[PDB]
């Protein structure tokens, strides 16, 4: 029966880890978009006149 | 007219080329050099004007 209990625990923990990784990926994409906008603003408004 | 969008410096034109899964731009820029020092003033007074 120990194989059964270990299998249940392993699959649950793996599912939780997968969910966390997916959330991290979404957040990374959003942060990339925001930083691209910030870099554009810094490059165009500081070094020149808009 | 926006600075640092196509190339580095003032912009003249560009030419596109194809790629296996994308596009490649060739930008033609303009860069000055060989400077001097001189001396400057903001305005010139003459006859009170």
């Amino acid at each position: 029966e120990a194989e059964v209990q270990i299998d249940r625990l392993i699959t649950g923990r793996l599912q939780s880890l997968q969910t966390y990784v997916t959330q991290q990926l979404i957040r990374a994409a959003e942060i990339r978009a925001s930083a691209n906008l910030a870099a554009t603003k810094m490059s165009e408004c500081v070094l020149g006149q808009s | 007219k926006r600075v640092d969008f196509c190339g580095k410096g003032y912009h003249l034109m560009s030419f596109p080329q194809s790629a296996p899964h994308g596009v490649v731009f060739l930008h033609v820029t303009y860069v000055p050099a060989q400077e001097k020092n001189f001396t400057t003033a903001p305005a010139i007074c003459h006859d009170g004007k």
